[PDB]
């Protein structure tokens, strides 16, 4: 059961995962880092104005198949 | 005996007799290096009457190195991590070895007066810090009522 998504951050730059509906938020972050190098704890995820937090599955946000999830980056965010 | 021992019974001394208000701590009987510590929500900040626990753990690159700190209360504050340690720069990248357990447990006690949202260790609580102020007290509030419990 699995569903290609959309990465996106406020300068365009977009990414594409394949993910599944029962995936973490956290699990998410790490294929995020791991394909564009920045630390989780770097990272806000939004979709329909919910920031994500970990421990919540993707099915949870209702995320669906194909969705764009807005990335914004915190710099130093340490 | 050591160096890092007789600066930490310097520490304890300072702690049995003049501890700063609202902070506690002392080391196990039988165990010099690692203390418990305890430290009240301040008054005026959603903290307020929380009973936080921490544990300092030393050894013997002490006063050359701080010692680990983490609380061992359930925290929501923007500067603790989840794993309960603490992102305040003297524990970490500006320790120099003038402080001791007394200023270390008053330098965080100050984060409950002014946390800092601009270094975020728990992202959740720096969000809610600056865009939820209702939600982050609840959750302040919630993380009172466990520490007594």
């Amino acid at each position: 059961i699995q569903m290609q998504i959309f990465v996106k951050t406020l300068t365009g730059k977009t990414i594409t995962l394949e993910v599944e509906p029962s995936d973490t938020i956290e699990n998410v972050k790490a294929k995020i880092q791991d394909k564009e190098g920045i630390p989780p704890d770097q990272q806000r995820l939004i979709f329909a104005g919910k920031q994500l937090e970990d421990g919540r599955t993707l099915s949870d946000y209702n995320i669906q198949k194909e969705s764009t999830l807005h990335l914004v980056l915190r710099l130093r965010g340490g | 005996s050591t160096p890092a021992r007789r600066r930490l019974m310097r520490d304890f001394k300072r702690m049995k007799e003049d501890a700063p208000p609202g902070v506690s701590a002392s080391p196990l009987p039988d165990n010099v290096m690692v203390w418990n510590a305890m430290i009240i929500g301040p008054a005026d900040t959603p903290y307020e009457d929380g009973t936080f626990r921490l544990l300092l753990e030393f050894d013997e690159e002490y006063p050359n190195k701080p010692p680990h700190v983490k609380f061992l209360s359930e925290m929501f504050h923007p500067n603790v991590y989840a794993n309960g340690e603490i992102k305040l720069d003297i524990l970490q990248n500006r320790w120099t070895p003038t402080y001791d357990v007394a200023s270390i447990l008053t330098s965080i006690q100050s984060l409950f007066n002014d946390p800092n949202p601009a270094s975020p260790a728990n992202v959740e609580a720096a969000t809610l810090f600056k865009d939820h102020k209702s939600q982050y007290v609840k959750r302040v509030k919630e993380t009172v009522e466990k520490s007594w419990e």
